């Protein structure tokens, strides 16, 4: 998860539409 | 592409007849049509792949996921017919991986990759899709091994260089992740123009010292990736004022300030509290944001979900935010205790988002030693004071004191964000 900071890939979870 | 066998030729006439009523936009008309052509040629790959795209298309109009789901089991059907032309095959289950990401089956998606590259050993772009596959799971230890049989192949491939640099940034290997990072970038490949790549290339450079970060930086806010070379936020809504230090007044949450600076001590007392009787519940920081010392949070409340235990830990100060939904609804944002011990600092670093404003409550401030700098101006912490800055810019954190420092931070929404928005983002 990106909290403080952006070291993932992706920060948000794909739920569909 | 040649995506017609010997018998589907025989039939090009029923079959592009269907296939215009899919692009003239009769969606309804086309699906019946290739869905009569499949009762009718039970075994042509054509016309099973124009029953998936009708589907695709109809999942796309009425917004449903089950109808994708439906269209997802069609694309693997054209798999399992005979005599079905390469092009044809590559197509059907590279769109039905895109579309199991879509859904979030990332699992799934995995393993029709993994049938692809089994399929087509020689096709470098599968093997490269494969690696986002792991990179979207968590798994940058597959990644990895992908990404090195590509660049043992193909070692001038961009897309690969960003992506092995990206998770040797990831593992800390910040001196050797710049040249795959820099030579990616350069490489001009499709799928390197992303701002990703330019945030942690400079990052990487920051930390090592080379002063050509901000040259990465400012090309990043040329090509639309940043707003600036300041605010190199990546998952950001169109619009919002940018500036790095905001006051109470400025927010329009001047309710949620009082609250903070009125009953202060009672924060502070029960984050003690946890100090003192319940050192599990503060967790070290696990994003690599630090180059050196202690650095540990206590977290009440986090993609607008309330932790219960925690919250028995400190009961009275979840009571106490409870009352204030610009907080506690914001899901791309915490409220946390924070806890830095002499000897840290922060790297320079940018939050995720433009979506929030993040707040610090002055609990137990050393008299000297910290100080904190976003954008171009430094500034203090004062017990019992709120400081109000925006983290999507720039931030560094130094704590040199002979004690600890313990704050208190309160993200809320932008304010300028309209009710709808703050409903339907996605959570960070
Ligand atoms: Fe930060």
């Amino acid at each position: 998860k990106c909290k403080d900071g952006l070291g993932e890939y992706t920060c948000t979870s794909l739920e569909g539409f | 592409p040649k995506l017609l066998n010997k018998f589907d030729k025989t039939i090009k006439a029923e079959l592009d007849a269907a296939e215009k009523l899919r692009k003239r936009g009769k969606i309804e008309e086309a699906v019946n049509a290739f869905k009569e052509l499949v009762r009718k040629y039970p075994q042509s790959p054509r016309a099973r792949y124009g029953k998936a795209q009708c589907e695709d298309d109809l999942a796309e109009k009425r917004r449903s996921n089950e109808v994708l789901r439906g269209a997802i089991e069609t694309y693997q059907e054209v798999a399992s017919l005979p005599d079905v032309p390469a092009d044809l095959l590559k197509l059907s289950l590279k769109r039905r991986s895109d579309r199991q990401q879509f859904l979030g089956h990332m699992r799934g998606s995995l393993l029709t990759l993994q049938r692809l590259v089994q399929l087509f050993p020689n096709d470098t772009s599968l093997k490269n899709d494969l690696g986002v596959g792991y990179l979207l799971i968590g798994d940058n230890d597959n990644a990895k091994k992908v990404y090195e049989e590509v660049l043992s192949v193909t070692p001038n491939d961009g897309f690969a260089k960003v992506h092995y640099g990206f998770i040797l940034k990831a593992q800390n290997k910040i001196a050797e992740s710049i040249p795959y990072l820099k030579e990616g970038i350069e490489s001009g490949d499709p799928g390197t123009d992303d701002g990703r790549f330019y945030f942690h290339l400079g990052d990487a450079m920051q930390r090592v010292g080379n002063k050509e970060a901000y040259k990465w930086y400012e090309l990043g806010h040329k090509r639309g990736h940043f707003a600036s070379v300041w605010q190199r936020s990546l998952y950001n809504v169109n619009g919002l004022k940018a500036q790095p230090w905001w006051t109470p007044k400025e927010t329009g949450y001047t309710e949620l300030v009082k609250s903070l600076e009125r009953n202060w001590k009672l924060i502070r007392d029960e984050g003690l509290a946890v100090m003192d009787k319940a050192k599990g519940l503060f967790l070290p920081e696990d994003e690599n944001l630090r180059e050196k010392g202690d650095w540990s949070q206590f977290t009440l409340w986090q993609q607008g979900r309330r932790n219960e235990n925690a919250c028995k830990g400190a009961p009275k100060t979840c009571t106490l935010l409870e009352k204030f939904p610009e907080t506690t609804g914001c899901r791309r944002g915490q409220i946390k205790y924070s806890i830095m011990h002499p000897g840290t600092h922060v790297w320079p670093h940018t939050g995720p988002t433009n979506c929030r404003l993040r707040m610090h409550l002055g609990l137990v401030i050393p008299k000297e030693g910290c100080k904190i700098r976003c954008a171009n101006e430094t500034k203090t912490w004062e017990e019992g004071k709120v400081l109000i800055f925006d983290d999507s810019f720039e931030h560094e954190v130094w704590q040199d004191a002979s004690s600890f420092r313990l704050i208190f931070i309160v993200d809320v929404w932008h304010p300028e964000l309209t009710p709808q928005q703050r409903r339907s983002l996605p959570a960070i």
